[PDB]
RNA sequence: AAGGCGGCCCCCUGGACGAAGACUGACGCUCAGGUGCGAAAGCGUGGGGAGCAAACAGGAUUAGAUACCCUGGUAGUCCACGCCGUAAACGAUGUCGACUUGGAGGUUGUGCCCUUGAGGCGUGGCUUCCGGAGCUAACGCGUUAAGUCGACCGCCUGGGGA
């Protein structure tokens, strides 16, 4: 279900500063935490997350 | 880790502000981190250390 | 010390003026438990001063002594091989025992004739403010702002 | 002999020094200031306080240029961000921004050895 | 399997595990000699060379400082194709199988349940920490045994010399 279009979602589990959030703050299931950050690593490649906030 | 003041602010919430920004960041942990190579032997060994003793 | 946090001792104050910081000038002034010939010097070389800076007798005392009254000492102190001479910020009480001591070692230094001539010559100098318990007080203040960095 | 009205305070926040320097808002630069600059060798070079007078050495170096506001960029880890950030307000500028621009690595260059002391 | 493996995407590809059923019918376990795989350093031929950095140079420190610390810096580190065959290559614990009280977790499957909730009841696999009986010189190990047994292999027989 999780999804590197779905750029909503994905802002929940990233910071001010654009850096992935882990899994011991936002409280999610391991398997999840892989398939969102992969998300997230696809999101930042086609511009729709930023890496940082220096832009 | 990017701040402004907004309007009818004092100096000094902006600078507070900076800080809890920045620690929450962790920009000078990930600085101290780099100023020496460490070997992974190293690396690998202080993780284990912190785990076995957090077990507290 | 390290357990006996303590008390203090009263003073008499002076029988002349009913002044107690003076007789903590007296004491400073004295040698070999001769508090006699202490006060002697001292009633003395205060007529000279009073006399030739316009007149009250305790007050020409606390003009000089106001005027030599430090501020900020240094304290030194290792951290693992250099000294870090730190500037602290002094006490009330230790403010006049500074400057009491200083007029004096000041006055002890001098080549006048007697000691209430060396005493009333450093009490004038002090309010006029030159020589060398002045010259001290300045050479304390440079250390602790030339050492401003490390508080 | 110019006006700028707003510019950019970058402080460079080093273990061993810090520099102030005031430039305007496409990075032409004014004025700046060091801690070594200030009279400070060695100890007392790394200072917060020597970071200070490092700020006013420069904050007096543009009354010329007649600056109002600036944004405050900090690059470093070292003592002087926050003493530094703090003695171009008292000097009378307003404060519009205050970033962190140090740079991280995203895994890169191998840094020298552990020091053995 | 071990050595090991860390941005994202594609192409070629190995194994593991689980569910329900079907199929072969002991086809199994272990293995001297043999063959393969095997970190880092190092060697060969040819590329590359940012950063780091053995050697080497200068500066300090010091009784001295051929070092620790500082400024530089060459092989090397990187790629291709060959060799080398070693490590505290360590869980200092050979492989395979069977049996023997518990508790707390993690990870990955799967089946039943006003799925009514991120849940209730079970059932596989891998893994972390406690600890019982027993074992052990003791430390400790403790269903992933160093406990109770069996099969095959490797190895030890005072310290130096080595």
């Amino acid at each position: 279900e999780i999804d590197y279009k779905d750029i909503a979602t994905l802002k929940n589990y990233i910071t001010e500063s654009g850096k992935i959030v882990p899994s011991r703050i936002t409280g999610t299931r391991a398997k999840y935490q892989r398939q969102l950050a992969r998300a997230i690593k696809r999101a930042r490649y086609l511009s729709l997350l930023p890496y940082t906030d220096r832009h | 880790p990017v701040i402004k003041v907004r309007e009818n602010e004092p100096f000094d919430v902006a600078l507070r502000r900076f800080k809890r920004s920045c620690e929450k960041a962790g920009v000078l942990a990930e600085v101290r981190r780099r100023e020496f190579y460490e070997k992974p032997t190293t690396e690998r060994k202080r993780a284990k250390a912190s785990a076995v003793k957090r077990h507290a | 010390p390290r357990r006996r946090v303590i008390g203090q001792r009263k003073i008499l104050p002076d029988p002349k003026f009913g002044s107690e910081l003076l007789a903590k000038f007296v004491n400073i002034l004295m040698v070999d438990g001769k508090k006699s010939t202490a006060e002697s010097i001292v009633y003395s070389a205060l007529e000279t001063l009073a006399q030739r800076s316009g007149k009250s007798e305790l007050e020409a005392f606390e003009v000089a002594l106001e005027n030599v009254r430090p501020t900020v000492e240094v304290k030194s102190r290792r951290v693992g091989g250099s000294t870090y001479q730190v500037p602290v910020e002094v006490r009330p009480v230790r403010r006049n025992a500074l400057a009491m001591r200083w007029i004096v070692e000041a006055a002890r230094k001098r080549g006048d004739k007697s000691m209430a001539l060396r005493l009333a010559n450093e009490l004038s100098d002090a309010a006029e403010n030159k020589g060398t318990a002045v010259k001290k007080r300045e050479d304390v203040h440079r250390m602790a702002e030339a050492n401003k960095a490390f508080a | 002999r110019k006006q700028v009205s707003d510019g950019v305070a970058h402080i460079h926040a080093s273990f061993n020094n810090t520099i102030v320097t005031i430039t305007d808002r496409q990075g032409n630069a004014l004025g700046w200031a060091t801690a070594g600059g200030s009279g400070f060798r060695g100890s007392r070079k790394s200072t917060p306080f020597a970071a200070q007078v490092a700020a006013e050495r420069c904050a007096d170096a543009v009354k010329e240029y007649g600056i109002k506001n600036l944004e405050v960029m900090v690059k470093g880890p070292g003592p002087g961000r926050e003493s530094t950030i703090r003695a171009l307000n008292a000097a009378g500028f307003r404060i519009t921004n205050i970033t962190d621009v140090t740079p991280i690595p995203h895994n890169g260059c191998r840094p020298p050895k552990k020091r053995r002391v």
